[PDB]
């Protein structure tokens, strides 16, 4: 019963709220000093908010580009709404982003530069030298086994 | 023979490129330590043209000499950007 | 001795010795005999709210009020300002602010003190909302700026083309869509700026070797 | 030339001893002048604006006020009060002055090159109608005064007369730099060549 509720939140796929309410609704709705209380009727109202405050981390990590159009959709939200908790989560230091007004597309991103991008490209090279020399020592060793 | 080898990627070490941060370092602060160099070597060849050769370098810095460490730092990091120049040039064509 | 330097340090933009010295006037002005003490524990009491205000603390207004000397002995027009400005600041409302020195305008008015660090204040008020704004936007239209900052179109227009002076973003204002791009990128390298003087070097030392080739000729 | 001028007049404000020399608010003018063709914003309000030595003197006659009002302008980005103060420096401050009469002609015109191309630093875009009527103009006046300054360059400005904006090119960046080198690389390339044929000669 507790383990379905955590089990969403430790893993980072996509969730999205008019389905996660439904499920949990006849089973910690209706437990009180979850969802559903009096004053944890109010928090049922922001259990919304966690939903999709969680679904943008995974968004950023993985669109580097993606309409907006398209993200109010995932959030389960309006425009308005949207553009407030990206605002926000930037402040916040979990993401970096950069959001468009005229309603074009929303790019989530964390700098890099020149010198970064070719330490990678320096890296690669390394390894795939180290791959073909292993290569070349099971082929030696073949000509043992046949 | 036994002694004059080394691995078998040492045979296959000029292919192994550096970090580009590593090398910016290294354009850095050649260009930089020169123009010190330079200002010391300016100071010498303001005087330095009276008589006695020995008298003349002791006296306004030709000991220690800067001309002659000014074109050799000059030189020891201009032999080495010909070769990254063409280490990035074979690796970007040949792999890919 | 102290309401002068209090004042002064007031002006240099200390408000953590501004308020040391005008509560130490605070003491002498209120409780000896009155012929313009009157006048002048009303003043330095305005001046001690409004460096609290400064700071961004304005608890510390609300602690210094009550009726007994602020609402009670010294009670002015000037004392519900400082709590408007107070309230405004701490919002972010750069809108209440504005609605608040209209009505306590006669206050304004009448010293420079107040009238000096209200544009200070509006400044800095400003640039602070400005930021919360264009940090996790770019491309952003300037009519979605003005509503949130409380400000006409035009009136933001006009502020954005001086912060790009100053450079404390360095973007461009694009007027013929009207958005914003704010460019935090560097436009520099060193390896450029210290080439720049390692030639330059050479072209003094050529000059020096000039004099010396002169006997040849 | 005047680089060397506002170095030494800026700090002939501080201090002062005069044997047959000219008048303190006579120096004082001077300096601003100098100042003003100099230095840039951030330098600039700190040096003529901010003088504890100025700001003592207040202006009292027609030359040091008119000379002032146009320094704060600049600075302030005022540009509409700025050609009525640019045009009583002409008369009152340039011309009458024996060491500025000969340069009357080029610092005018240099300032009208730079309140523009100050405008143009904080622009990518700007309408035509909108940037005249700040300065008080006319667009087809502009347009013509734009196209005595830009070849020569200190705007960094094109007009595309057709879509009816003023379009600002940027090229500062790591391109800036690279022409910067390259030139005062080109003067080193002859200079070596000059002297050298001149010794393999002897």
């Amino acid at each position: 019963s507790q383990e379905s509720l955590v089990k969403l939140f430790t893993t980072n796929e996509l969730m999205r709220w008019p389905i996660v309410q439904k499920t949990y609704e006849p089973v910690l709705n209706e437990d009180d000093l979850a969802f559903g209380g009096e004053a944890n009727k109010h928090h049922w109202e922001d259990l919304q908010k966690r939903v999709i405050e969680h679904n943008l981390r995974v968004i950023s990590e993985y669109y580097s580009r993606i309409t907006l159009l398209r993200l109010n959709e995932l959030l389960d939200l309006t425009e308005s709404q949207t553009e407030t908790y990206i605002s926000d989560l930037v402040n916040q230091g979990i993401i970096y982003a950069k959001v468009n007004r005229p309603a074009k597309i929303v790019n989530f991103e964390k700098p890099k530069n020149s010198s970064q991008l070719l330490n990678e490209w320096s890296h690669n090279v390394d390894e795939l030298l180290e791959h073909i020399e292993t290569i070349g020592h099971l082929i030696t060793k073949e000509e043992i086994m046949h | 023979k036994m002694l004059m080898n080394l691995h078998k990627e040492q045979w296959q070490s000029g292919l192994k490129m550096y970090d580009y941060e590593e090398k910016e370092e290294s354009n850095l602060a050649a260009t930089k330590s020169m123009v010190k160099i330079a200002e010391q070597y300016s100071k010498r060849i303001e005087e330095e043209k009276e008589l006695t050769e020995e008298e003349l370098k002791t006296r306004y810095v030709g000991r220690q000499d800067p001309k002659k460490h000014l074109s050799e730092t000059a030189d020891e990091t201009l032999e080495n950007n010909i070769v990254s120049v063409l280490t990035a040039g074979v690796n970007s064509v040949a792999i890919k | 001795l102290d309401l002068m330097s209090g004042i002064l340090h007031c002006e240099d933009k200390d408000y953590k010795t501004a308020f040391s010295y005008f509560f130490e006037s605070f003491e002498s002005y209120h409780n000896l005999t009155t012929h313009n003490s009157y006048e002048k524990a009303c003043q330095v009491l305005k001046y001690m709210l409004l460096s609290k205000i400064m700071l961004n603390l304005i608890d510390d207004v609300k602690n210094i009020l009550n009726a007994k000397y602020t609402k009670e002995t010294y009670q002015s027009r000037g004392i519900d300002a400082m709590k408007a400005v107070a309230e405004a600041y701490n919002n972010r409302s750069l809108l209440d602010f504005n609605t608040a020195l209209k009505q306590y305008e006669k206050e304004l008015m009448g010293d420079e003190l107040t009238r000096s660090h209200f544009n200070a204040l509006y400044d800095t008020l400003l640039e602070s909302n400005l930021c919360k704004i264009i940090e996790p936007f770019e491309c952003v239209e300037i009519s979605h700026i003005s509503k949130i900052i409380g400000l006409d179109t035009q009136q933001v227009e006009g502020k954005l083309s001086q912060m790009i002076l100053d450079k404390i973003f360095y973007g461009v204002l694009d007027q013929g869509n009207g958005w914003l791009y704010v460019y935090e990128t560097p436009n520099q390298d060193a390896t450029y700026d210290s080439a720049l003087e390692l030639v330059g070097q050479l072209n003094k030392v050529v000059d020096q070797l000039f004099e010396k080739a002169s006997v040849l000729y | 030339n005047f680089k060397e001028a506002a170095k030494l007049l800026v700090d002939s404000l501080a201090t002062f001893t005069s044997i047959e020399l000219t008048s303190y608010e006579s120096i004082a003018t001077y300096a601003s002048v100098t100042g003003l063709f100099t230095l840039e914003r951030t330098d600039l309000k700190s040096k003529v604006i901010d003088s504890p030595e100025l700001l003592s003197l207040i202006s009292t006659t027609a030359a040091l006020q008119s000379i002032s009002s146009l320094t704060i302008s600049l600075y302030a980005s005022d540009y509409a009060s700025y050609f009525p103060y640019l045009l009583e420096t002409y008369a009152n401050v340039l011309i009458p002055c024996k060491y500025l009469n000969r340069h009357a002609d080029f610092f005018v015109r240099e300032m009208r090159r730079k309140v523009y191309a100050q405008l143009l630093e904080s622009y990518k875009t700007l309408s035509l109608k909108s940037m005249a009527s700040a300065f008080g103009v006319s667009v087809a006046f502009l347009d013509n005064d734009l196209g005595k300054f830009i070849p020569n360059k200190q705007l960094n400005c094109v007009i595309d007369r057709v879509n009816g904006i003023v379009e600002t090119n940027r090229p500062d960046n790591k391109n800036a730099q690279y022409h910067l080198l390259v030139k005062q690389g080109d003067g080193l390339l002859t200079k070596l060549q000059k002297y050298g044929a001149a010794v393999r000669l002897t």
